[PDB]
């Protein structure tokens, strides 16, 4: 994540790319805690979903 | 509170020590583990984090 809002300053279309990563990262987050796999995962991504967000 | 926070120390830097930590048998302490001692002693917020 320290990567992803690194590219999100440098590039155009910035308005489309924190919504469309706020779609991939939240839908991620439970699509893998069906898993539920090292729940630690789940809820800091969820927490990139609100940063992102 | 101690407790809640070296549990959750332990899980920022390795989950499976952590784990090593909770399911330990402690001899001095009547043979029984971590889980049994916290759940004699009613704490809640043990129990209810991620790890244990």
């Amino acid at each position: 994540q320290k990567m992803a809002l690194f590219f999100w300053q440098h590039g155009e279309e910035a308005m489309a790319k924190a919504l469309v990563a706020c779609k991939l990262c939240k839908a991620m987050a439970h699509e893998a805690s069906e898993n539920d796999m090292v729940d630690d995962i789940s809820q800091e991504l969820n927490h990139n979903s609100r940063d992102f967000g | 509170q101690l407790a809640v926070e070296l549990l959750d120390q332990s899980y920022k830097q390795d989950e499976q020590l952590a784990m090593k930590l909770l399911t330990y048998e402690l001899k001095n302490w009547s043979n029984a583990t971590c889980l049994q001692l916290a759940v004699a002693a009613k704490h809640r917020d043990f129990i209810a984090h991620t790890c244990s």
